[PDB]
């Protein structure tokens, strides 16, 4: 439990970090930095909506202030999935219960453990609704030692 | 409401392999609603807060944040 | 994050010494103390609430802040002011558990301040709240242990003024 | 101490202290007095622990006072008994402590880095601190010495 | 990011020209100038750990930092110290190869000033130690590139001071 | 150099220079920047090579060091070093020649005569110039560190 | 291998492979005449790499052959060796794929636990490989013994 | 995931033998028809949306699917066609340059029967969809670069039926 | 996840009745022996390691399932059989301390079939260590602390057979 | 149930069309491949028990699941592998006499997947033996005619898994 | 054992059992299970404690299977082990018996003569019986290590 922050190396999925923080006023017109932020913008898009998402519905408020550099990636990955094209993609098509599966395993990377930690997720689906559900995902510690 | 905040965060356990210097040194701009969650996380790693302050909407705003 | 036995510790550890009998003599103050401070925190985990609204009843209530104009009028405000002295009264029995107020400074009074002058949070109905609850406190666990409480609500007051 | 640990362990699970681990800081308090006549035994004949222990690991293993070897020459062979001394200290702390978070704090975090610099072979220090170890729980009554002996053990054990 | 070549590049773009002959002779020099520094990374990879061993040996050893009373004296702290003059190293080993500090500036010496005032490190130590890791690699891999390490180096000291 | 011995050549055979031996010395004179390269590396880092190669003879072979033997004291020792500094720099001699002949001219010839003299036992000097060729090949880039440890090899074939 | 890490760094970013990765990919194609010479040098002469190198690893830690180590004994030789002989297969393998993806995903991820559950000093098995590498890179010409020294290099590195 | 080389190891190594006269050869195979896979996957990564709208104008276009009724009907499913041929040219490619079909069964192939079969998206029409992608970039990059093609096209189609 | 005293509170609320003297019975008997209990699960704290590595070599070493081909081949599959044997001693002494096997069928015997099956674990082989472990384990701590060590350890058996 | 005549009518029907040329040279492959497929059915009817006995005798037997604990062990768990392993080669001939395979989703990998989890069968052991007895069927019947099975029996490995 | 030296010292004495050592016998009777159990414990893991008490002894003495020593060769080192082994069941007779009249009247009263006779140095026995004490002793519970360690104490003692 220690090693929850321990990367995989060629043996699962790799891993990617936005350890470069976009940085520049005068920027260079062949700056590489900018490229791997949409490399980074890219990867959060296909994690949290699994495909590259449709181009009229993708945000773009949120790639700005990410390469603006005022949100972190926890939080532009908590405004992709609270989204409307998120919650009518993935929440409002299936069931409530396979919905907090389904949103765990994509947020989380993996799936429930068991009866408690659906109990006390679905419970916050019951008195908050959807959006205190994506906060609770992202706010639990096991986000924050993983990622 | 959103509070602009920058604050120094410091490595609590472990050595690093990867740089983290934007690991250290955050400056982001938290929403209102997660900001008590988010100041009791920098509580809980150990890293001290430098700035506070408000960009948005005026403090005292009964009716439309 | 220091008790007192880590703050001996890491004093013992900064100069670079073993174990001194003054270091022993303050670990066993701390648990003599130790002791008394345990059923204190028993005293005061089982009547927190109680213990948050005769202090909101004894200073906040019939004022201007409960009432329109002030900081405290809307349900909103109000929750977050219930939930402000929760907090107070939590980690003042952390500091009084831990015997050292290191953990008041580390996150109480963290930006604390900043956020109460940007939010525009009177200082001074918050500091007559916190010392209403301490005397609440006093009265409820005895007078040892309120003094107890009394200086860890006092280095509340001191890093909030 | 038990009591951070407890702390930190109530704050990331958001709840109170549970009745449980009430008892166990209240069963901590209640053997301080163990704990102090321990360290005090210890903070008393830390020389002639540190002298036998010495002895014993240079004449275990004796590449480190070999020629070409680490702890070479007289600074080189008292620093060595230095950084013994620094973790008996540390073993005190611990003892005292009831917890090995402080140990873990000024002494084991980056050993292995640190001794991977200087060039100190980090399984002879292991060894110091096992003659450590021996020559402790020789010393004391075999509970006081089962009490520190665990601190020794969770040395040796994060050293190797 | 940027090379010599891409700062070449980025120049001739701003302004709008094309390659002018002047351009073809600042990449003639780069190149020239770019198998001695791939001898020579290749030399200072090999030898990176013995480099910053033999570093902090000359300077920040016998001192009050790797002594109690510094900021050098816990494993933790000594652990930190070691991986941020790896990172120095690294960086400026990359600096090298590019023949440009703009990734010294870019994510070395970005936010590094403020969280050495914050932490509390000492400026003029980690400048010791820096130029001491200078001189060594300049004795390892030779007298022009030593040079090319030294304005690396420098860039890195002026950064930081 | 090269060109002594290929001069010595064409006069024992009583010729002028064959333009094999002609295309050798210039091919010489172009490979001049390489070797060139290798003595200043060389050059460069000589007492990390010298204080890294003596540590790990005085490990691999202790017999020099130890009381009755032959390297035992401080000036001793240092004059041990002082060979392998004499040794590395007829080595970086021998690199910037393109040929072993001063290197034999030097400190070639008498050597198990006058160690026979001294009572140094030149196999533990074989084992130095071995342990100065791994340490110099392994700072050198893996072609140069096949050229200085060609001459390095034929130091440690001379010797034993 | 090459391949498969460049399919997969590309595939984790959702886009095909990049021209500077796909010039990777073909000068590693190209150098894999060169890697096959390396393969069967250290294929055909496998026997006194691992003679060799358990002979000279027995005379430099001498403590895990005598009584009380873990090598003690026929039997356990004979293991030790056979240990010697998986490592030299898992270089040869990391030689034909162009990188240490072969060496690592068989015999590198959990070697310290293994290691550990067997009671073995894992400092003299990166000995072990040292000599390995030491007889290896004694056998071949310069570049192939620089190119075979950066998987033992690995393995070593990996080791500790 | 494993291309020809890894496949070969794995061989050699479940054996626990070593790479005898065999696994070279096959090595050796590979090794030669490495540089025309490149070179007709930088050719397909050349025309990649073009090969996609000419396997739909092949087949899919002006059939029933395409009209009312057809699960290629809507602009959402078009899209979601689009991009399931996309995706099985893309993975085709990489089949390609590994040499080995593990990919396309580890991560195309293993629930891609259970979905299509749950959304209710004709298996047969995606088929040939896939024969025709394979019929038009076997034009394009020619005779055995397109055979070596259409063996993982055609695993692919395997799968899928 | 209930002991021997919340089984029978469990069973008392069940039934809806007080406590009999028959659950009396049953909570002496349990008292009787968590004594034992803890000093079986002290010393099987003391050598967890010790106990999994002479299981391995009585069973699992020198078979075929180390030799190549085996499911215990590599490193990273000798070093995750460790983990899994570490795990059913670490489950056996925390039933051994409740006195009741419902964390073992809560927490290991769950999906661990199914688990084995999918990845390809033999079953008997890992049965066979288990009883290896269990015969150590007995002959460590004695007759009846290994009796009642290997009720749990034949739960496991059982449940994964 | 459908060969490959039967598909190619559905699909002309659900078109509404009349048979064109594809549908005529798609018929006219399968009554080109239809005698072979017949000799390699007889072929295969010859040595049914033969090949069965050769599969396990390549993968199954003298491994752990004959052993005890396996769950090949008993006489009736042998004679109902033997059992599955004779379905499995039947249905894949009938698969390769109808030139489709729908049967075997129809009618062998209809459930089959859940019964074998439901009884703790290995799926992955399965798949070794149902590979052996493809490998020892295309040894049988010749090159391409082993093709045609292995299409099949990967089919079945391939809903299986 | 006690009750035999209960009956000879009230034999000697012309009188019956004194009322104190008839609770001594009856105190004896009643912790008879524990001691039971702790020689179960020495019992049923001889091997890991033969095993690892000797490789500890010869990693400490390693002059006495050094050539020259006792216990050179594989015979010897045999012959050591059994020795081992037999001072561990006459342990588990005195764990049993609650007294060391079966340890001292079996194999204590001449073992200086006979460990004479044999050429053995008997401090490195006592040595072996002390790595055999921290090995039995790390295996056992509190209390149950003290109770061992009495007998062990008395083996140790009696050496010397
Ligand atoms: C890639 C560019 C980059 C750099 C350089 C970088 C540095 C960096 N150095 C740090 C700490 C540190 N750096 C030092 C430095 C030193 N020891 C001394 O006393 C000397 C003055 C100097 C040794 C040469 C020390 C002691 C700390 C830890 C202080 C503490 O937080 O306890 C930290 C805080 C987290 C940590 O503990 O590591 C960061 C982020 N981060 C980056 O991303
Ligand atoms: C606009 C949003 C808003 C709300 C809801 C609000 C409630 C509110 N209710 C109060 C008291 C109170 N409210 C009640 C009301 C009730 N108890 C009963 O018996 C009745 C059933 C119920 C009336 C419906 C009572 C009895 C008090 C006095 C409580 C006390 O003094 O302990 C006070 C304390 C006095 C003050 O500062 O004015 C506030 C602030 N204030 C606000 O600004
Ligand atoms: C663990 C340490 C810790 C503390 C103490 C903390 C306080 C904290 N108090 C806040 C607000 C507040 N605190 C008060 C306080 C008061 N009501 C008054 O008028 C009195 C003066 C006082 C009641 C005793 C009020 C009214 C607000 C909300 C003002 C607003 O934003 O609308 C906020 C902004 C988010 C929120 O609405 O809750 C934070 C983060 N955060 C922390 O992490
Ligand atoms: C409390 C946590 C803590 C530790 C662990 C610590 C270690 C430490 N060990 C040091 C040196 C050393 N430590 C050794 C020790 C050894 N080499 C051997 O041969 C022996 C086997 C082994 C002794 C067990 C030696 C030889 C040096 C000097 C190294 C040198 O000068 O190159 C130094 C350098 C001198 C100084 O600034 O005091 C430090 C800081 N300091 C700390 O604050
Ligand atoms: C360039 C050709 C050349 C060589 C070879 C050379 C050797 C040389 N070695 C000397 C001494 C020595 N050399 C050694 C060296 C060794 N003994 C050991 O223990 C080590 C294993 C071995 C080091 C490799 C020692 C110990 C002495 C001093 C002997 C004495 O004082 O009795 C001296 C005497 C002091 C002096 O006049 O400088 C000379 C001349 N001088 C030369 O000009
Ligand atoms: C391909 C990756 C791979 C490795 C590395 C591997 C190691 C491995 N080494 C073993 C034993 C061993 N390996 C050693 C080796 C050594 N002890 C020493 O002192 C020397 C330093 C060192 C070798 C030079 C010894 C002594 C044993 C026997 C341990 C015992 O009997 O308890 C065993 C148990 C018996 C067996 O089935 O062979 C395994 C599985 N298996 C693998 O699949
Ligand atoms: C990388 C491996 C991989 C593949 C291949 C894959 C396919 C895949 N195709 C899908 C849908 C689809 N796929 C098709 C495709 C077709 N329907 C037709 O009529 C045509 C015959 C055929 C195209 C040639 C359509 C129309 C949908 C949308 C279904 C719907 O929106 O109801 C979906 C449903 C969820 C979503 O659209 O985004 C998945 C997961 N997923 C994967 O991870
Ligand atoms: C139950 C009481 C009892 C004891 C103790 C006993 C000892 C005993 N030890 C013997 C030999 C031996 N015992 C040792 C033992 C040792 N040498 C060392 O270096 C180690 C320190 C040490 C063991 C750890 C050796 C080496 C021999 C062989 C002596 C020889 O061959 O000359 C022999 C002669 C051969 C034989 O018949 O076994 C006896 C009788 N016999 C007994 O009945």
């Amino acid at each position: 439990p220690r090693a929850r922050a321990t990367q995989p190396g060629s043996l699962g999925a790799k891993v990617f970090r936005l350890n470069n923080e976009l940085p520049s006023g005068k920027t260079t017109n062949v700056s590489f930095s900018e490229s791997a932020t949409q490399k980074v913008i890219e990867a959060a898009y296909r994690q949290v909506f699994g495909r590259m998402v449709y181009a009229g519905q993708r945000q773009k408020v949120a790639e700005i202030k990410l390469e603006n550099g005022e949100i972190t990636l926890r939080e532009f990955i908590r405004a992709l999935a609270k989204s409307d094209v998120f919650r009518n993609t993935y929440w409002s098509s299936l069931y409530v219960t396979k919905a907090v599966e389904y949103i765990h395993r994509r947020l989380l990377g993996r799936p429930t453990y068991g009866r408690q930690e659906i109990n006390s997720y679905f419970d916050t689906c019951a008195k908050k609704g959807f959006y205190a559900l994506v906060d609770a995902i992202i706010d639990s510690k096991e986000y924050e030692e993983a990622f | 409401r959103m509070f602009k905040i920058t604050a120094c965060v410091p490595s609590q356990s472990r050595i690093r392999t990867q740089r983290e210097l934007q690991n250290t040194y955050f400056t982001k701009l938290v929403p209102y609603d997660n900001w008590f969650r988010e100041q009791q996380r920098i509580m809980k790693m150990g890293g001290k807060i430098v700035k506070v302050q408000l960009a948005t909407g005026k403090p005292g705003t009964n009716t439309g944040l | 994050m220091q008790d007192a036995i880590t703050s001996v510790i890491n004093s013992a550890d900064v100069q670079g010494k073993y174990l001194d009998g003054s270091a022993m003599d303050k670990l066993k103050a701390y648990f003599t103390t130790g002791a008394l401070r345990v059923r204190a925190a028993s005293t005061i985990s089982a009547n927190a609430a109680a213990i948050v609204k005769e202090a909101v009843a004894k200073s906040l209530l019939y004022s201007d802040v409960t009432r329109p104009g002030g900081n405290m009028y809307t349900t909103r405000r109000y929750a977050a002011c219930i939930r402000d002295l929760d907090y107070y009264l939590r980690y003042a029995t952390y500091a009084m558990l831990a015997g050292d107020p290191s953990i008041l400074d580390e996150r109480v009074l963290n930006g604390l301040k900043e956020t109460y002058n940007s939010l525009g949070v009177p200082v001074g109905s918050t500091v007559q709240a916190i010392q209403a609850m301490k005397e609440v406190t006093a009265g409820l666990v005895g007078a040892d242990a309120g003094r107890e409480m009394g200086v860890y609500f006092d280095y509340i007051c001191s890093g909030l003024s | 101490s038990i009591v951070t640990k407890s702390i930190v362990n109530a704050d990331a699970e958001a709840r109170y202290l549970s009745p449980g681990e009430l008892d166990r800081i209240k069963a901590f308090v209640t053997s301080g007095e163990s704990r102090l006549r321990i360290a005090e035994t210890l903070t008393g004949s830390r020389e002639r622990i540190i002298k036998s222990a010495g002895d014993a690991l240079f004449q275990k293993r004796p590449d480190v006072v070999s020629p070409g070897g680490n702890a070479y020459g007289e600074e080189m062979t008292a620093t060595c008994l230095r950084d013994m001394d620094y973790y008996l200290r540390l073993i005190t702390y611990g003892v005292v402590a009831g917890d090995v978070t402080p140990i873990e704090e000024i002494g084991l975090v980056g050993v292995r880095e640190m001794y991977k610099s200087l060039g100190t072979p980090v399984d002879a220090v292991a060894q110091a601190v096992r003659e450590m170890k021996a020559v402790a729980t020789g010393m004391m009554s075999g509970d006081d010495a089962a009490e520190a002996g665990a601190y020794f053990d969770y040395v040796i054990g994060a050293m190797e």
